[PDB]
């Protein structure tokens, strides 16, 4: 099985290039994915394809490449971001009653 | 359908049914001897329906210029060899199609 | 005289890492001005629709007609919808072998000729390989000095 | 090292508090 | 000079020592929260940081945490403001604060503000930053104070001593010395060299007609 | 009530009172930024994000400004340009050299804006060298490299207005104003290492990732 | 050759600029802070039998801490041999420091 | 045609400048003060700010902004359809080095202050006027307060307002040490119990200032001036000085004069006649003026061959490359070192940044540190011209006008006196054995083993 989907963004970064862009990936099987060579401890593979992934402009076209090279194929629609206006004047609102909160900048 | 112009280097697009009418032109027409086939080559891209990208790039010895050429092809969907007009594209499209 | 001294004797301190002013200024190089690979150009491309625009109203360098504000900007757009609806053959059979005649008027009559590759003479054009005034084997052996 | 100037006294004022602050004790905001 | 920005758990302090305000100083409180409105008690954080230090004799962070307390702000809150602000004294300091301005305008005006502190330096033979072992006065140079037409100038507690020359702010600091015995000995507030505030030192220019006052008037009200 | 306006010559309608920034990523204009959080309140306080508006002599912080009915915006004018230039040079001068001892080195938001919007090289060669701040202990989870600090406020803004734990601020003034609590605590929040991801910069670094 | 500072220090930081620069894969490393704190290797093993001796990690080190020595003369009778630890790397250096001095010493005004 | 400068005792304004009077409302009234408060607040809020625009009087502190349409901001569309409280925010803080004129009226005539709030508080309908006083003016700080009980025990402010029906207060808020608090914002923010950092402005004090309420910052002067601008009339204003440049200017005049001191005078006075009939002239003769700067630190230096010819006012100032500011006149003989005398205002700059944005805390740094280097020679001529650009990207790329404050004199010294730079650059040179490398680095540090890259 391969997984469609957009990559979400890295919490880490505010860049969304790689977001762009819709990938083809195949899952970790339960065995082969991974093992410690015992000689030198390195991670040994019996994946062909774990290092492997496509890259699709529309999902579309993933779906195609996938029914027709015959991929079992899961599609993870995007999160998207929820609209709300933002306002700099907000941290300055005029408190009736108890602050509720102290602001620091 | 269509043509583009990068830098120094013009590429002609075109179907892949016209790979011979379009070559040929290339090769005899007096204001395009392009006799001469430089590469073969193809590129793919899955997102297409049209997946592979197959590129000529021509040289003209006597007007000094180069083309390049492109055409699309499929899994299943041929396209004309040009092996009759360039003995030399002989071995580029053994290449392609390995 | 031959690698005396060695490379690994020659004294570090001489060489200087070199610096070109402009690039390499602290005072008058803002890097945007410098910035040539984000400056790097677009493809042009031109597809059967765009042609045929540029055939039926002509260019911005040499228009067709005059194309005055209003009544103009709406024949523009004709030119454009009629580009994509038909392609460049049936324009040209429509309006015949006056416009066949109208392509080759652009490139002076003639059909143009291919771009050279080398602009040593100041512009694109072929190299002009004449052979040189010195011939290495003279005329004793098949092998001709091109210059 | 050197001794410094901290309250030994809960009730120790170290500093005169000012002329200002006893301004502030006469403030009244309602007419006499 | 070598002021931290970070606190210091010290004997003298950490928030294990308990501040409380005194009755008195409760009172001066109490009319201070009048002059704000009730919900942003926390604008009164720059006064009681004051009655902290004047009570203590420094803004420790047992008085931070107090004035967080009364005024409902997280201590954070509190340190952001003491730490922010250079006249609390977040470190101990002795008895009278030498404070001499050494912006450009004491620089120039007068004698050298660099002979104010030439002077100081030699008189309690400390630099900049330190206190006098007897602990009567922590001296450090200051940002411009207000007073540059009586440069060269120097406040203490409250006070600026203005219009300076080394021997005269020598013989404050004497004043000020002494005065720790018997009170009547402390130095006149002020400039010194007989200029009153600011003034020419050479007759006025200015204001020496009588002023004039309500004679004088738009007719329409 | 959704207003339009022009930014990059491209027309994009958004709700009145969105910030300018909120506009831009609306029509798909890619606006630099450090102290801007989608998440977080406004600040204004990094000047990443200042682009050229019509009628205003000042570059503006396209993160704090209001959309109008008819505002014409350009972020890449030269304007624009020499502003993002500056502003990454700013921020560069007293940086420390640690992006190979760094955590957040290869998914650092400096070092891609650096590259993207700055110059190549830096003009900061002082004798007198670079800001060096003490670091703080804050806790179990969370290693504090302060030198590395940008003073975006995106820690503080989320421990005191997301988390609930108003702890974490910042103390002193100008080139010394630092990051931390005053006196050494445990930052009490479940939702403390949230700052770690926010922090743009690896001043605040995971402690049991650290190296790996 | 792995160097060390005049001290005796390790050099490398566990940066991996040079694990991700190699044209060859043939660098594997894993980190963690030692004992002291201090950002070091736990595992840096090159693979002499996929290396293609191009210099890059060389030129990626901004420590100097990993260094081609002038030596070649280390054909081995196996192929495990060839599989270089970081033990195997660091004693090299101990061995080839003068060397490794003497080649950064002329060449680093070019580099 | 005509000559500003020289205004009579009789014209002037604060007659109590130097003392003659304690500052007792009973002095206080004979002078004028307090006369008809009540008339003039039963006069329409529009009589009020007319009376100001038509004097032409422009903003105190530093800006220069007129101060009746700044006044006017304050009554937008549907002010009374609102319950907010409105605030008077009187700036009191005075850090700008040169400036003494603020202590003067807060503790030579304290009832111009109180009463100026009460004016130009019912200019803009405020409910409340706070007044920020710098927290070492701790004396100032005590007689305007005194003056504040002994106005409230009156009736003169409070409930009833001199029996006008109109309520108002008036508070005083202790600074504690900070240049910065005198921006606007920066007040704002210190009065609501923060650290004293600038707000970003759309968010514009008029709508949301102090509290989150509608609220203006005005300087001392401007306030105390607002009172008898109106018992006198605008047109009275608008009569000494240039055509948009009105009224009297409170002067402090310090540095390398004979007798600094601070003097009221006419906007639009040669700077020369200015110095010379109140302050006893430059030291050593005017011929021995090096230069001067005209309104506090933050405006950029003028040398002698435009100090000849200089006229104090907002324009001229600005057609010279300078500004009016806070009027602090600061002049140099030609014994001092002009360099180290922007050192040290470098230096007040980097103590004085609030820290908050990019620019300026990381630039005030920087170019304090260029300009110890300056001091001594210590770079090559190039860096003079990267010092002009770093303060070209500091300047407008700041959240406040702190961030001019530190680049204008920067710009002023390196437009006057650049050989008096490239000088000791030479010097330290000839000694070092060539020229120093950027960064203050000697021409020998790679032969020392140091680290140098190329382009240094
Ligand atoms: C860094 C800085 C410091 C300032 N300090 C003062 C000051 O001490 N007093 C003052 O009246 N204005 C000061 N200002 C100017 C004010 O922001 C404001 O223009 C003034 O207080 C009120 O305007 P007005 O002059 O029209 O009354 C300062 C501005 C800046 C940017
Ligand atoms: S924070 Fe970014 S730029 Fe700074 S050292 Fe770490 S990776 Fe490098
Ligand atoms: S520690 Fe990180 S998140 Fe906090 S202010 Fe500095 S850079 Fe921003
Ligand atoms: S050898 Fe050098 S580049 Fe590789 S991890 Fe160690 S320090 Fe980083
Ligand atoms: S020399 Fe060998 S280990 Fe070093 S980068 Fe080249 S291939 Fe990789
Ligand atoms: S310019 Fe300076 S004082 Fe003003 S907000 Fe920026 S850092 Fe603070
Ligand atoms: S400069 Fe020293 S008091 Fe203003
Ligand atoms: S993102 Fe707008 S100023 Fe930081």
């Amino acid at each position: 099985t391969v997984r469609i989907y957009k990559p979400a963004k890295p919490a880490t970064q505010s860049g969304e290039k790689n977001t762009q862009l819709w990938r083809m990936d195949w899952d970790v099987l339960g065995k082969g994915h991974r093992w410690e060579n015992p000689l030198m401890g390195w991670q040994s593979s019996a994946d062909f394809m774990q290092g492997t992934h496509l890259t699709f402009k529309t999902k579309e076209d993933a779906i195609a490449f996938a029914e027709k090279q015959g991929y079992e194929y899961f599609v993870q629609e995007p999160n998207e971001r929820h609209f709300r206006p933002k306002a700099y004047a907000n941290n300055f609102l005029y408190s009736p009653g108890k602050l509720k909160h102290i602001r620091t900048k | 359908q269509q043509f583009s112009v990068w830098k120094d280097e013009l590429t002609i697009y075109i179907c892949p049914t016209g790979v011979i009418p379009v070559f040929s032109f290339l090769k005899y027409n007096t204001n395009a001897e392009f006799t001469q086939v430089s590469d073969i080559t193809a590129v793919d891209f899955p997102t297409r329906e049209m997946r592979f990208e197959i590129v000529y790039n021509l040289l003209s010895v006597r007007h000094n210029a180069r083309i390049r050429v492109k055409t699309y092809a499929d899994e299943v969907t041929p396209v004309p060899s040009i092996t009759s007009l360039y003995m030399g594209a002989n071995w580029y499209e053994r290449e392609v199609y390995d | 005289y031959n690698r005396n001294p060695s490379p690994g004797d020659n004294p570090p301190l001489e060489y200087t890492d070199p610096v070109t002013i402009p690039a390499g200024d602290i005072a008058d190089n803002p890097y945007w001005k410098r910035d040539f690979r984000r400056n790097y150009p677009r493809p042009s491309v031109i597809a059967q629709a765009q042609q045929v625009a540029l055939l039926s109203v002509g260019s911005a360098a040499q228009p067709r007609v005059e194309l005055i504000g209003e009544e103009g900007t709406k024949a523009l757009v004709a030119a454009e919808e009629e580009g994509k609806e038909k392609g460049v053959a049936k324009y040209l059979e429509e309006k015949g072998a006056e416009e066949a005649k109208r392509v080759l008027a652009l490139t002076g009559g003639l059909p143009p000729t291919p771009s050279g590759q080398t602009m040593v003479t100041g512009q694109w054009d072929v190299h002009k390989y004449g052979l040189a005034e010195e011939q290495s084997y003279g005329g004793s052996y098949p092998c001709r000095s091109f210059v | 090292r050197p001794s410094f100037a901290i309250a030994r006294s809960p009730n120790e004022q170290v500093f005169p508090a000012g002329a200002f602050y006893e301004s502030i004790l006469r403030w009244n905001p309602n007419p006499v | 000079s070598d002021t931290l920005m970070v606190h210091r758990n010290t004997p003298e302090n950490n928030p294990d020592i308990p501040f409380k305000f005194t009755p008195e100083n409760e009172k001066i409180i109490e009319q201070i929260l009048k002059r704000y409105p009730p919900q942003y008690k926390k604008a009164a954080v720059m006064p009681l940081l004051d009655l902290g230090q004047r009570q203590h004799g420094f803004c420790s962070i047992s008085v931070m945490n107090e004035v967080a307390r009364i005024l409902e702000m997280p201590p954070m809150r509190v340190y952001e403001v003491a730490s922010f602000y250079t006249m609390y004294n977040r470190t101990p300091v002795g008895k009278f604060h030498v404070q001499a301005c050494t912006t450009t305008p004491c620089q120039l005006g007068g004698c050298g503000s660099d002979a104010i502190v030439k002077a100081i330096k030699e008189h309690l033979g400390i630099n900049q930053g330190e206190t006098t072992p007897d602990g009567l006065f922590t001296f450090i140079e200051v940002e411009c104070l207000g007073a540059c037409v009586n440069a060269p100038m120097v406040q203490i507690n409250d006070d600026y001593y203005e219009d300076l020359t080394p021997e005269t702010i020598k013989q404050v600091l004497t004043a000020l010395k002494e005065s720790v015995n018997d009170v009547s000995k402390a130095p006149k507030p002020g400039p010194q060299s007989g200029r009153q505030s600011c003034e020419n030192s050479a007759g006025l220019t200015s204001l020496t007609s009588e002023p004039w006052g309500p004679e004088k008037t738009r007719p329409d009200l | 009530a959704e207003v339009e306006l022009t930014i990059d010559g491209k027309k994009v309608s958004i709700e009145a009172g969105s910030a300018l920034i909120q506009a831009c990523e609306k029509a798909g204009v890619v606006v630099p930024r450090y102290c801007y959080h989608e998440k977080l309140a406004i600040a204004g306080n990094c000047r990443m994000c200042l682009v050229e508006v019509e009628r205003s002599p000042k570059p503006v912080a396209s993160c704090a400004w209001p959309v109008q009915a008819g505002m014409v915006v350009k972020t890449n004018s030269p304007l624009t340009h020499k502003a993002r230039e500056g502003v990454m040079e700013f921020l560069l001068a007293n940086h420390p050299l640690d992006c190979p001892i760094c955590d957040q080195g290869g998914e650092c938001d400096l070092q891609d804006q650096s590259m993207r919007y700055g110059a190549d090289r830096g003009r900061f060669h002082e004798i007198g060298g670079k800001r060096a701040v003490e670091d703080k202990n804050i806790g179990p989870l969370i290693k504090t490299s302060m030198n590395r600090c940008i003073h975006c406020t995106r820690c503080v803004r989320f421990m005191n207005d997301i988390a609930g734990a108003p702890e974490l601020g910042s103390t002193g003034r100008g080139n010394d104003l630092q990051i931390g609590t005053y006196l050494e605590k445990n930052l009490d929040s479940e939702l403390s290492g949230n700052v770690i991801d926010l922090c743009p910069v690896g001043a605040l670094t995971s402690k049991p990732y650290a190296f790996r | 050759a792995l160097r060390r500072y005049p001290s005796g220090e390790e050099r490398c930081i566990a940066c991996k600029l040079c694990e991700a620069v190699c044209p060859a894969q043939a660098i594997t490393i894993e980190a963690e802070e030692r004992a002291d704190g201090s950002r070091r290797t736990t595992r840096y093993d090159i693979d002499m039998t996929k290396c293609i001796y191009c210099g890059f990690c060389q030129e990626s080190c901004p420590v100097d801490a990993i260094v081609e020595s002038p030596n070649a003369e280390y054909a081995t009778e196996t192929r495990e041999e060839l599989l270089y630890n970081k033990e195997k790397l660091l004693a090299n250096g101990d061995k080839w420091e003068p060397e490794l001095a003497a080649a950064i010493r002329a060449d680093a005004p070019y580099r | 045609v005509r000559t500003y400068g020289g205004l009579k005792d009789q014209d002037r304004i604060f007659q109590n400048l130097y003392g003659r009077y304690p500052p007792d409302l009973k002095h206080a009234k004979k002078m004028g003060d307090w006369y008809k408060t009540k008339e003039i607040l039963l006069k329409g809020h529009d009589w009020i700010i007319g009376e100001i625009k038509a004097s032409g009087l422009r903003g105190r502190g530093g800006a220069g902004f007129p101060s009746g349409l700044k006044w006017s901001f304050m009554n937008f569309k549907d002010w009374d359809k609102d319950n907010k409280p409105r605030y008077l925010v009187v700036n009191a803080d005075e850090g700008e080095p040169g400036t003494c004129k603020d202590r003067e009226i807060m503790r030579k005539d304290p009832h111009k202050l109180v009463e100026g709030c009460l004016v130009a508080g019912r200019a803009m309908n405020a409910t409340a006027a706070y007044i920020y006083i710098r927290g070492e003016f701790y004396q100032e700080a005590a007689i305007l307060q005194n003056a504040i009980n002994e106005a409230y025990a009156e009736g003169l402010i409070g409930k009833n307002a001199c029996g006008s029906g109109y309520d108002f207060d008036v508070y005083i808020h202790r600074g504690a040490g900070a240049y910065v608090c005198g921006e606007e914002t920066s007040l704002i923010e210190s009065l609501e119990g923060k650290p004293g950092k600038p707000r970003l402005k759309p968010p514009f004090p008029a709508a949301v200032g102090l509290f989150g309420c509608p609220s203006t910052v005005a300087n001392v002067e401007t306030v105390s001036v607002a009172p008898t601008i109106c018992r006198r009339g605008g047109a009275w204003f608008a009569s000494f000085g240039r055509e948009r440049n009105h009224g009297t200017k409170l002067f402090c005049i310090s540095g390398h004069v004979n007798n600094p001191c601070t003097v009221e005078e006419e906007m639009s006075i040669p700077m020369r006649e200015l110095i010379e009939k109140h302050c006893g002239g430059v030291r050593g003769g005017w011929d021995n003026l090096l230069a001067v700067i005209p309104g506090g630190s933050s405006t950029p230096i003028l040398p002698k061959h435009i100090c000849d010819d200089q006229l104090m006012d907002f324009d001229a100032l600005k057609d010279s490359q300078s500004g009016l500011g806070t009027a602090a006149v600061i002049v140099m003989d030609k014994s001092t070192d002009v360099v180290r005398a922007i050192s040290r205002l470098s230096h007040f700059y980097r103590h004085e940044s609030c820290g908050q944005c990019t620019p300026c805390r990381e630039g005030s740094k920087w170019t304090d540190q260029i300009m110890k280097r300056f001091e001594k020679g210590m770079g090559r001529p190039r860096e003079i011209d990267m010092l002009q650009e770093l303060t070209k990207q500091v300047e407008g790329h700041t959240i406040c006008a702190l961030g001019e404050a530190f680049a204008w004199p920067i710009q002023g010294l390196i437009r006057h006196f650049r050989p008096e730079l490239e000088a000791r650059m030479k010097k330290f040179a000839e000694e070092t054995g060539g020229q120093a490398l950027a960064g203050g680095w000697t021409h020998d540090s790679r032969q020392k083993g140091r680290l140098v890259s190329p382009g240094m």
